RNA sequence: GAACUGGCGAUGCGGGAUGAACCGAACGUAGAGUUAAGGUGCCGGAAUACACGCUCAUCAGACACCACAAAAGGUGUUAGU
RNA sequence: UUUGCUCCACACAAUAUAGAUGGAUACGAAUAAGGCGUCCUUGUGGCGUCGCUGAACCAUAGCAGGCUAGCAACGGUGCACUUGGCGGAAAGGCCUUGGGUGCUUGCUGGCGAAUUGCAAUGUCAUUUUGCGUGGGGAUAAAUCAUUUGUAUACGACUUAGA
């Protein structure tokens, strides 16, 4: 077809913070579509991959991936916590990431 | 190994007799009953991939006789339970993508 | 919070120059058997010479609503502290249910005169059994034959940040 | 010539003016209103759909356009009574508001077979209509 | 969900648009906001004018060039409520705030495009009625705005465009929905209403 | 200038924008979970939550320590005797 | 200034990306009111219907989407042209005429796919520049130095000089 998308979008929000103190190891993601916890928790324990582009081209590919997965849910708005096994890099505070629908229960 | 055999069937989107991870399918509730296949022959040790040397290495740049009319086997006896109902060929021929507006929390499969 | 209300008994203590106290009884509008317990023993200590160590509670029980699903009209006499003075105000409310009743009733006298929990006494509350003994004009209004009114400009809270047509608030 | 006003009605809360619960623990059945407690809240009854009798704020619920006679303060076997005499079940699902709760429902309620159905049938009927687009 | 969301400004509260706008931008969403002199403010217009005073006495006293900047216009009013709610004074900030772009009017790029509201900033669904509120285009105009009826006069130009479009669209989809009406009760539209569609 | 206690001095951490003393809590290096005091429009992590009222200020008001306001008045408005 | 400059087509390199992965899908006004359809005496008109969210509408099957055969219609859509308009707020886009060409999943068939081995973004976008081709297009000024004094600390400014 014209669409082959097997992922559903979200974008990279921030770190988990407090007031004045940001902690890298917990990102915060919104993933479209959802508006709720009780929504999100379908999502927890789905890989997320960051996919990005670099102009040197290291084997065989110009497009490098960042993997981590889906953990809990943050706030009562759908936000969701994820872990990465890098961090992600601060510069893609609303960049674009990919939610995968695998480890799938259905 | 905890592993799915599962089938295209090949007659219909090209997909081989084949091993998949049942942590990476979607169980749809689509049924077709598959009473009459004989897939006692298959196991763990049917696909065995011939492990390669380290000296042999691709610089640049062969199907087992035995998996094509065992693929050949199985797939006519499903096609015949899939012209029961009408429009499973082109369902199953056709790929699923994801839409704008879908969201697979709500979806039922 | 969402009230309850008990009816506590309680004496005190038997001694044998005096055995069987009097047994008093009082009905308590409170969150729980702590707090129903110990505004018992505030207003015993504001009434009799007695206390907590000095007697004793024979009974709590909860008093539910007779009729959860009836209307009524309450006349509810309070006194409340206010900053300058203590005064005595009579209010009525419509409401289902003697608990609800005294809900609304705190609501009022913290939204109308900033009277806390700890400075509001509830005198006495008691439904009023016949109409035109209503004297407030607030709750007289709706008491009067075929009550019907519309609801103008209807609001609805949207789920999305985003509308593509612009809202109606017809109701 | 004769005075125009234009007269903009809408909706009147009454005894008898049947309701949709909004949200809630019965959150989309219908009610019946019994009596009005005051400007914010009403008495309602749901009988027939299963939902208690109970004082409710108006903000939780939606007034339809279906009325029918009660006399203030029915009990529920007068207001079931009272509720399948003017059958104003059917009255309501004959209504394009409920038909489009059940269509909504319906298409939460398809599968992907059903999905792949409804656009080969969307893709025939699509072609018959441009078709007859092309005489017009 | 879109590339480019294209708000119609008319009827909004500032504030509260501002709000949405500015936590939208900063989660990467593009917005253009057009028809700038409709926005609302709650409050009189003697108040309001009032607080643009009070604004636009403080300045920088050995130097008045480097103080506060005063801009009269509304959109760039704003542009100052919405750098106010965005922390523009990093990168971050700043990458933010050039996905936006705020305008008086509707311009040519956008005025063949759809617009949107934000329900939680509308006046009609904020305000009280009996509010009293003013126009910002009005308040502009009486802090030093030179162009109010410049737009007055090209927005009732695009405003008879669009009826001209709006005419042959409705014409248009009385004829579709004609056709679709009479190509229903077939045998594919019962199976598509059973089906929910 | 004294009395009892707790502190700062000698002490970082979360909150009070900011601050020696206030609130919470005292500290080896890390991981996970839960919270305190404080908050949840945006800056800013978290409900433009729910519920009942009150207030429209041609100097509104917005949180302890704490960064001020009184006597006297007002058919402004609300509730009472 | 030893064949330089610009534009067009693709050929290869390099360069990055504030972050494509079906579609930014166009009345205006009011909200204690409207939208749409229809009728008439064309109005601040009559009658019917709708809202209660875009949970929509359009699009969506084929090797990341192949190679072929037929039926039914005379539709739908893409590409390069082509005729006529309209658009100046930041128009740089919208509509339309005609023919060509490709596809058509509207309907019915035939062949292919494996081995990427049980997943690894599994690579399909657009931004700038250079160097080659081969096809058009055009053959300048500014500054220093000299001079002026309507200018001037110096720069700068205003003048003149084949």
């Amino acid at each position: 077809a014209e669409s082959h998308r097997l992922y559903v979008k979200g974008k990279h929000l921030s770190y988990q913070r407090s007031k004045r103190v940001n902690n890298p190891n917990v990102s915060l993601i919104k993933i479209e579509g959802v508006a709720t916890p009780q929504d999100a928790q379908f999502y927890l324990g789905k890989r997320i991959a960051y996919v990005y582009r670099a102009s040197k081209e290291v084997r065989g590919s110009k497009i490098r991936v960042m993997w981590g997965k889906v953990t809990r849910t943050h706030g009562n708005s759908g936000v969701v916590r994820a872990t990465f096994r890098n961090n992600l890099p601060a510069k893609t505070f609303g960049a674009s990431v990919r939610i995968f629908l695998y480890p799938s229960n259905i | 190994d905890n592993t799915l055999l599962v089938t295209g069937p090949f007659k219909v989107n090209g997909v081989p007799l084949r091993r998949v991870n049942a942590r990476y399918v979607i169980a749809t509730s689509t049924k077709v009953s598959v009473e009459g296949v004989n897939v006692e022959k298959f196991n763990v040790e049917y696909f065995a991939k011939e492990k390669l040397t380290k000296k042999e290495k691709k610089e640049a740049n062969e199907i087992k006789t035995e998996r094509v009319e065992d693929q050949k086997v199985v797939d006519k006896a499903l096609l015949a339970e899939i012209k029961k109902t009408p429009l499973l060929k082109q369902y199953l021929s056709a790929s699923f993508s994801l839409k704008n507006g879908d969201k697979p929390h709500l979806l039922k499969f | 919070a969402h009230f309850k209300e008990y009816q506590v008994i309680g004496r005190r203590l038997p001694t044998e120059s005096v055995p069987e106290p009097k047994l008093f009884r009082m009905r308590i509008f409170a969150s729980n058997e702590v707090i129903a317990k110990s505004r018992y023993w505030y207003f015993l200590q504001k009434l009799h010479k007695v206390k907590k160590a000095s007697g004793e509670i024979v009974s709590i029980n909860q008093i539910n609503e007779a009729h959860p699903t009836k209307v009524k009209n309450f006349g509810v006499w309070v006194r409340y502290d206010s900053r300058s003075g203590t005064h005595n105000m009579y209010k009525e409310i419509r409401d289902v249910s003697r608990v609800a009743a005294v809900e609304t009733l705190y609501q009022d006298m913290a939204a109308r005169h900033r009277a806390r929990f700890r400075s509001i006494h509830i005198l006495k509350v008691a439904e009023i059994e016949k109409t035109a003994d209503v004297k407030r004009q607030y709750v007289k209004q709706f008491l009067t034959k075929d009550l019907k009114f519309p609801l103008p400009h209807r609001v609805q809270k949207s789920t999305k940040t985003f509308s593509y047509k612009r809202p109606s608030t017809f109701y | 010539t004769d005075s125009i006003v234009k007269a903009s009605n809408w909706r009147l809360v009454e005894v008898g003016r049947v309701v949709l619960i909004k949200k809630g623990q019965s959150a989309g059945k219908l009610a019946a209103i019994v009596e009005i407690i005051d400007q914010k809240k009403v008495l309602i009854d749901g009988p027939k759909a299963g939902v208690p009798r109970q004082a409710i704020n108006l903000g939780q619920v939606v007034l339809t356009p279906l009325t029918f006679a009660l006399p203030r303060g029915a009990r529920t076997a007068t207001v079931s009574k009272k509720w399948a005499a003017a059958a104003v079940c059917e009255k309501w699902a004959a209504s394009s508001w409920a038909k489009k709760i059940a269509q909504r429902e319906r298409r939460a309620a398809l599968t992907d077979f059903e999905r792949f159905q409804v656009m080969v049938l969307r893709k025939q009927k699509r072609y018959t209509v441009k078709k007859a687009l092309a005489k017009a | 969900v879109e590339p480019v969301v294209v708000i119609d400004g008319k009827g909004h509260l500032v504030g509260r648009l501002a709000s949405v706008v500015a936590k939208q931008l900063l989660n990467g969403q593009k917005i253009v906001v057009v028809r700038a002199e409709e926005l609302n403010i709650s409050g009189e217009f003697f108040r309001n004018k009032l607080k643009y005073h009070d604004f636009l006495r403080k300045a920088t006293a050995f130097n008045k060039t480097r103080g506060p900047f005063h801009f009269r216009a509304p959109s760039r009013i704003f542009y100052k409520a919405l750098r106010g709610m965005v922390s523009h004074k990093t990168a971050r900030g700043k990458a933010a705030l050039e996905r936006l772009k705020v305008f008086e009017g509707i311009p040519p790029p956008y005025d063949k495009k759809k617009r949107v509201v934000v329900p939680q900033a509308l006046r009609v669904l904020r305000l009280k009625p009996g509010r009293k509120y003013t126009t910002l285009g009005k308040l502009s105009t009486s802090v030093g705005w030179k162009y109010e009826d410049v737009v007055a006069k090209l927005e009732a130009k695009r405003k008879v465009s669009s009826a001209e479009y709006y005419a042959k669209k409705r014409a248009f989809t009385k004829k579709v929905a004609s056709a679709n009406a009479t190509a229903a009760e077939s045998d594919v539209a019962k199976q598509l209403a059973a089906l929910g569609y």
